[PDB]
RNA sequence: AAAAUGACA
RNA sequence: UUGAGCCUUGAUGUGUAGGAUAGGUGGGAGGCUUUGAAGUGUGGACGCCAGUCUGCAUGGAGCCGACCUUGAAAUACCACC
RNA sequence: CGGCCGCAAGGUUAAAACUCAAAUGAAUUGACGGGGGCCCGCACAAGCGGUGGAGCAUGUGGUUUAAUUCGAUGCAACGCG
RNA sequence: CGCGGGGUUGAGCAGCCUGGUAGCUCGUCGGGCUCAUAACCCGAAGAUCGUCGGUUCAAAUCCGGCCCCCGCAACCA
């Protein structure tokens, strides 16, 4: 309820899964979807397509919010990255602008090691 | 508050439940589970006072009018739909039953005057002038339209018997004892409105249905009826699984942390014996051991009966290759020309909503019924086993479990392979003697799996087997029609069960009738 | 990284935010420090640039073409 | 194959009507090497379905076919140790050859009568997106549609 | 993704 | 702030068949309207979304009830809940 | 082994008996790589028809017999001399 | 010859848990893949459930008797 007219949709895609959770300016969530839990378990939900999904679902759920303007904030890599965005145009949502919010880090914890 | 106070049946030569007592009472849904063959509907019975226990006392509610549904959604077939609502309500059907002996009794006496003038009073009481008034309403808000309101009960789809059968319940309830209010499968469309309704209004209500998510999302207590006793959990679904797990797998902790303390316990009493100095200390334990009395592990009454169908002579080119039915009973024809083959295939799930015909296919397809015009045939070495979707025209006539086992078979001993056949699924020295037209559902339903299996049928029809299961019985079923190497059709409403293993599926509709997208999956995928 | 060009966009066409730190930093910082192959990999980084230099002075080539 | 490339092999015009289209269904359900029965069922699976469809060869034909054909055809895609199927765009040129390649492989199965029966029922009822022939224009089209995951 | 081995002259 | 019990007041409630969103109990057919109406324009809240509803001035004093399809009779009113 | 150093792990100085006629460095020609590039063959891909299942003819392994004559036995022996 | 535990396919094991389907992992055999052996894929073979009797329609299961094996006990001044 309450009718949230104006929104942010973070987008956090990373190797494996894209999840987009869709929240007010106040960082509160209304709704989430992610592209593994559209039916795509395995390689499959690393898929841009997948991304497409999950993005036109979290369109739903919050509907009934009627939020007309989005702040979408990408994050992280993955192919789930851009087709995703495209997915919200796609169902009518006004996005304002678009921004990258992905950690840079400034040489701080070490990263891991675990592959050959 | 309706409870119960030591209650036990004896049927056959065993006691069903033994000793159980619970109280009923408040805004909360008793759901209550039980492998079919044990107890439920007959505690339901009791709970509602149609019949009495062996042992034990109904201690019924004063006048709070017990409004139960019974498991049977064929047994009103003959009442008309504006009739079975208006029985619902026993004190005003009987009166006007009563009262229906005026206009067809041309004489009347001094007593009966006075019966005329009282039963009158007693009906306008009760609500009389308004009993047909306040059925028609319901019987349209449910979603019955006005059309087939005196219309005879038998030409309904049974999607819609159930669904008069619910409104029969509804006249002013408390304590709705709904039994298997599924089977006849709805859709779920009809599932999700059975939900909404159960659950927006308020009452004391006792499910016994099957279906674990309808019960997830309905009820919030688990009335568990299994291995001798009425034990309830608070809880939906996924918290009683996890507590009648736990709580027995504790039981079986508990009884191994006794058995294997007795054990050297006892390995000190062997050893130290005889020995004079250690003696009057292993006898010390030697009583310690006897003292301690483990407690005894019952038997679950859910079982997988082993049901494995044969095949009696192999049909190797196609089967069915049907061309043109165009069935029709009232309205413009339910399907026109369904033009198919088989190809001793497997299944096609044909499947649809609740009264668009799938019933009346599998009728025209097994010859009971004959299209309009048109040409179906059969290939001449096939042999049809047959599932009806209502088969109360077979358990009939009074014969024992054993005769009526027995009266099927080709060339079999009296004693063996058909009293053995019934041991594979779940019968005994003491239930083959009970008789056929007693059974309850699920066990009826197993009737049905043996008198298949002894046919051993190339092609079965099968319309709705999953009825009356016990969601144990219903994966031993689902495991021996996958390893079933001949053809078969089946119109079941269950999700994962056409998903697990449908190849065929054939979805009918008042105007497109797809078919054979694949897995279903698919199917469903692009739908 | 911002796009703001507030109302004639429509679409994102942001490959000049994206060709600067998306590629480089994020899909390198998650392992293979070693703290001694990239000092190793960098010199045959431009052991190859060089190279080319050679290919540059390598323009005195009939071929006939 | 590997090197070349083939220009097309030229075939004859159908006898009884100047189609290219007719002349090469009748030799993809030609068996063992005998075009003079093939030719006969055709010839004889027409007549008896332009009576029907009322008129003499294109609707009869033509429209039987042109709703018969494919769009879009599934494949595999192995690439680098890969294991999925991928739907792929259809050359025009093999349409009508898959076309004719699914009505005779459908239209053998029917064992009633005679070929020139068995052919002219399978193709009136794919005239009307009817038939078991015109079924396969669906299943291939929804397991085209069912896994767009892949592109 | 998995692929180990082959007595001397 | 959130529950449960009580007192007072105000809102609150269809069919199957309709001019109409009729709780019974039946008392009754003449009250009700101007201690300003019939209907006009201004909107609250509820809403088997058609309508009730009430703050509101002006406009100034007709409407209702009966018959009526109907299981029932109509905020003609009141008491009892 | 001995000496020195060290909390310890050990470091440092440093042999002999016996045994082989070799061990090793750079480079050359081939072969090979689950190294790279280019190209070809019904090699794969797209298709059509088969073998492997059944009966029978025939050849070969074995087993048997007094003898079941000798030879051919990956591709390139097995409707072979 | 006093007390316990066991005998199921070539080997190690369930099922005996209140009676109605002879099963798991290795192994054996016949094909296939290979230059060839292993690995891998397909198909198959077997046993008196120690023996002998007993109620049961039906016993690996419940009961009685016997045989075989493996453990323990057979005490102190
Ligand atoms: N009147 C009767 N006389 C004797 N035995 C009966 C009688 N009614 C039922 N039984 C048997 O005793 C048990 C009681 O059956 P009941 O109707 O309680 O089954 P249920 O557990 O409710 O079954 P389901 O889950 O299929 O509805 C069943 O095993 C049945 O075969
Ligand atoms: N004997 C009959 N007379 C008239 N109408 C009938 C008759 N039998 C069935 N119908 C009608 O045909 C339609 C479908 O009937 P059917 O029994 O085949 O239902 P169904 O689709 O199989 O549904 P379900 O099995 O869930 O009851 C319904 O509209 C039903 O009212
Ligand atoms: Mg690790
Ligand atoms: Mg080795
Ligand atoms: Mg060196
Ligand atoms: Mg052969
Ligand atoms: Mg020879
Ligand atoms: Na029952
Ligand atoms: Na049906």
């Amino acid at each position: 309820r309450k009718q949230v007219s104006d929104g942010v949709a973070h987008i956090h895609a990373s190797f494996n899964n894209t999840i987009v959770t869709i929240t007010d300016r106040q960082g509160n969530a209304l709704g989430w979807a992610t592209a593994g839990g559209s039916g795509f378990r395995g390689s499959r939900k690393s898929t841009p397509f997948a991304a497409q999904v999950a993005a036109e679902r979290c369109a739903d759920a919050v509907k009934e919010y009627g939020i007309k303007n989005l702040e979408v904030m990408v994050k992280g890599p993955g192919p789930g990255r851009e087709s995703t965005i495209r997915a919200l145009n796609a169902a009518g949502f006004r996005i304002t602008n678009i921004t990258d919010v992905t950690p840079i880090p400034h040489n701080g914890c070490r990263p891991p090691k675990k592959r050959r | 508050m309706l409870v119960s106070s030591n209650v036990t049946m004896q049927f056959g030569s065993k006691p069903l439940f033994e000793n159980i007592s619970v109280k009923f009472g408040g805004g909360n849904r008793y759901g209550l589970i039980g492998a079919n063959g044990s107890g439920k509907s007959t505690f339901m019975k009791i709970l509602g006072g149609d019949l009495e226990p062996t042992l034990g006392n109904v201690s019924l509610d004063p006048n709070e009018r017990i409004g139960k549904l019974r498991q049977d959604q064929f047994a009103f077939e003959e009442f008309t739909v504006l009739d079975t609502v208006i029985m619902g309500h026993k004190e005003l059907w009987e009166v006007k039953q009563e009262r229906d002996r005026i206009y067809a009794l041309p004489e009347m006496s001094e007593e009966d005057g006075y019966k005329v003038a009282d039963l009158e009073v007693k009906y306008g009481e009760m609500d009389g002038y308004s009993a047909e008034a306040r059925a028609g309403e319901l019987l349209l808000g449910v979603g019955i339209p006005v059309e087939q309101h005196y219309g005879p009960m038998s030409e309904v789809a049974p999607g819609w018997k159930l669904r008069v059968l619910l409104a029969q319940a509804l006249f002013a309830d408390p304590d709705i004892l709904l039994l298997d209010q599924p089977t006849n499968n709805l859709d779920i469309d009809t599932i999700r409105w059975l939900e909404q309704v159960l659950n927006e209004r308020d009452s004391t209500m006792i499910i016994i249905s099957h279906d674990r998510h309808f019960l997830n999302m309905v009820c919030t207590h688990m009335a568990d009826l299994d291995y001798g006793e009425l034990r309830v959990y608070p809880g939906n679904y996924d918290e009683y699984m996890t507590a009648a797990t736990q709580a027995r797998e504790r039981l079986l902790a508990d009884n191994a942390k006794k058995k294997a303390q007795i054990a050297e316990l006892q390995s000190f009493v062997s050893r130290f014996s005889a020995n004079a100095s250690k003696s009057r200390q292993a006898t010390s334990r030697a009583r310690q051991i006897d003292k301690i009395k483990l407690e005894e592990v019952k038997a679950s009454s859910r079982q997988n009966p082993f049901i494995r169908f044969e095949q009696d002579k192999k049909l190797f080119r196609n089967a069915l290759e049907v061309e043109g039915l165009t069935k029709g009973f009232d309205n413009g024809p339910l399907f026109k020309n369904l033009n198919l083959l088989l190809e001793v295939g497997e299944k096609l799930a044909v499947l649809g909503t609740n009264g668009v015909g799938k019933s009346t296919l599998l009728k025209t397809l097994v010859g009971d019924l004959q299209p309009d015009s048109g040409t179906v045939k059969w290939s001449e070495n096939a042999r049809i086993g047959y599932y009806a979707q209502d088969h109360e025209y077979e358990f009939e006539n009074d014969l024992t479990v054993f005769e009526w086992m027995s009266q099927w078979k080709q060339e079999g001993d009296d004693e063996q392979a058909v009293r053995s056949i019934l041991g594979r699924l779940l019968f005994s020295q003491d239930d083959i003697k009970k008789p056929a037209k007693v059974l309850s559902g699920g066990e009826k339903g197993r009737m049905l799996f043996g008198k298949l299996m002894m046919q051993k049928p190339n092609i079965l029809i099968m319309d709705q087997p999953t009825n009356h299961l016990d969601m144990e019985s219903i994966e031993s079923l689902n495991m021996a029609l996958e390893l079933y190497q001949g053809t078969l059709i089946f119109v079941s409403h269950d999700r994962e069960f056409v998903s697990s293993l449908a190849t065929r599926i054939l979805e009918i509709t008042p105007e497109r009738v797809i078919d054979f997208s694949g897995n279903y999956e698919d199917y469903l995928r692009s739908k | 990284i911002k796009v703001r060009e507030n109302e004639p966009f429509d679409v994102a066409l942001r490959r000049f935010k994206r060709s600067c730190e998306k590629a480089g930093v994020l899909a390198e910082v998650r392992r293979r420090e070693f703290y001694e192959k990239p000092t190793t990999e960098r010199k045959r980084a431009k052991a190859s640039a060089v190279k080319r230099h050679a290919k540059k002075l390598a323009r005195e080539n009939a071929r006939r073409t | 194959p590997r090197r070349r490339v083939i220009g097309q092999r030229k075939i004859l015009p159908d006898p009884k009507f100047g189609s290219e289209l007719l002349a090469k269904f009748v030799n993809i359900l030609m068996v063992d090497g005998k075009k003079s029965t093939a030719e006969s069922i055709v010839y004889s699976a027409l007549e008896t379905l332009a009576q029907r469809s009322g008129k003499s060869e294109l609707e009869a034909f033509e429209v039987a076919l042109e709703n018969v054909r494919p769009t879009v055809e599934v494949k595999s895609r192995r690439v680098g140790g890969s294991t999925y199927q991928v739907p792929v765009e259809v050359r025009p040129v093999r349409r009508n050859a898959l076309a004719m390649r699914w009505i005779v492989e459908a239209a053998r199965k029917r064992g009633d009568k005679s070929m020139a029966l068995r052919l002219a029922n399978e193709l009136s009822d794919a005239a009307e997106n009817k038939g078991t022939a015109v079924k396969k224009r669906e299943d291939v089209h929804r397991m085209a549609e069912a896994n767009k995951a892949f592109a």
